[PDB]
């Protein structure tokens, strides 16, 4: 006198080869990095969806006010504080520094932290040097 | 109906390995139409009765052969879903057939 | 926690005051400036004619201008024809503005003398060198 | 055909040394309507039939000031050759623009 249903379903998506580099295309986050630094007021907080793959965009801004190409920098290294330190990717295309987030980092994070992102460029002299000091909370 | 707890744990025993493609559909019979070799595929916990895999398989489809048609199968080797490839692709050469999401729920 | 220095900006002086006219006649500015920041209040100017924040439509496009005041406790000057300044020109959101008209309450009073300044937004104009 | 021998002498006299860039086309009048101004362009030794700039050449474009054409010039004040950058370009503010390689060749 009582039964309860159910049902399922599957789905699929292929993109045959096309012997690419895929299409890859998850993000809107896109900072700002002032080499001479920046109303101070209190800075935001970038808030990415926990889980997913956020893609963060770095735009180096030469030391007058000025965008600058990525270059001399041959090793740039994203160090969110006390959770995880990961090379980035310098990209000639697009020209801005980036590096997505995949799901190993996000195995070391709790949902909710406001950590601290330190982006760090090494040039060919050897020079460490702090680029960014951007706050994110991964909400 | 079931609730999501009773759907979480329900997923959580799946565990599908292996995948392998057809070229007609299997539902019948699974073992027919091999068309290519059982490849490793890996799932995610479940999350709202959902699972979803983690990075792309390349499938090593052989030459002259007309792929419509997928199944899974885990370790125990005895296959537990079946459904289409969405469009017939014909490898008139030997290609390499890339999968970019799968994902097996009942949310009805 | 003054009002008077709710807003800061970076204002760009020519400190080195040249200002020559070159021997073909051009006008040369002064070759040296520097970019310090200074702080005060930037608050819409309502009055009559001004017009703030207002798009004219020309029929050559749409332009826009503004026309804020600046209180402020800093000395920035304006372009004066005596002693041979050249204005101060200060920042919001990028975009450069001209110090034009300058009201001077400096000695009046002991913790609340203070510039009044109408800073107003610098068209946008083909910029060639002489 | 030619001899790269030939090939290669032939082009060891042409030594270009400075590099005027122009918004028209100069083949007309190479002399006239000049944006930039000369600046020194150090070439390689004839290889077979192909020199190449050494090293990279920046011109300092003054503002308000379109390039689409370019020219070579020697030490008497002699336009050796003229050509077409890639795409016109027109630097609002004072700007520069880089060589990145200039390669005459007769090799058809």
């Amino acid at each position: 006198e009582l039964t309860v249903e159910a049902g399922s379903r599957v789905s699929l998506s292929g993109y045959v080869s096309d012997g690419g580099t895929s299409d890859v295309f998850t993000i809107c986050r896109l900072l700002d990095a002032p080499m001479n630094g920046k109303s101070n007021n209190c800075n935001e907080i970038v808030k990415i969806p926990f889980d997913s793959s956020c893609l963060l965009g770095v735009k180096l801004y030469n030391c007058e006010n000025k965008r600058v190409n990525v270059n001399s920098v041959e090793a740039a290294f994203i160090t969110i504080d006390t959770a995880f330190q990961s090379p980035m990717t310098v990209n000639k295309e697009s020209n801005r520094l980036e590096y997505i987030f995949s799901q190993n980092d996000y195995k070391v994070l709790v949902k909710g932290k406001v950590y601290d992102m330190i982006v760090n460029v090494v040039d060919e002299s050897g020079n460490h040097s702090t680029i960014l000091k951007q706050k994110v909370r991964f909400n | 109906t079931l609730t999501i707890d009773g759907k979480n744990k329900i997923l959580a025993t799946l565990t599908p390995t292996t995948i392998v493609l057809h070229n007609v559909d299997p539902t019948a019979d699974p073992t027919a139409n091999k068309v290519t070799q059982p490849v490793a595929i890996f799932f995610s916990e479940p999350n709202n009765g959902l699972i979803a895999s983690e990075d792309t398989v390349n499938i090593t489809v052989p030459a002259s052969a007309t792929v419509s048609h997928f199944s899974l199968w885990d370790d125990n080797s005895k296959c537990v879903a079946t459904g289409a490839l969405s469009s017939p692709q014909f490898f008139a050469e030997e290609g390499i057939y890339v999968i970019s999401s799968v994902s097996i729920d009942l949310n009805k | 926690m003054r009002l008077l220095n709710r807003h800061s900006f970076v204002v760009k002086r020519k400190v080195s005051e040249d200002g020559h006219y070159n021997e073909d006649g051009d006008w040369v500015a002064s070759q040296d400036v520097v970019s310090i920041n200074c702080k005060g209040n930037i608050q819409p100017y309502i009055k009559g004619s001004v017009k703030n924040g207002t798009q004219i439509v020309l029929p050559e496009g749409i332009r826009l201008t503004d026309t804020r005041i600046l209180f402020t406790v800093a000395e920035l000057r304006t372009s004066d024809d005596v002693d041979w300044t050249e204005a101060d020109i200060v920042m919001i959101k990028g975009h450069e503005y001209e110090v034009f008209m300058t009201m001077d309450w400096s000695e009046q009073l002991a913790h609340t003398s203070h510039y009044e300044y109408i800073i107003i937004r610098r068209d946008k104009m083909n910029a060639v060198r002489n």
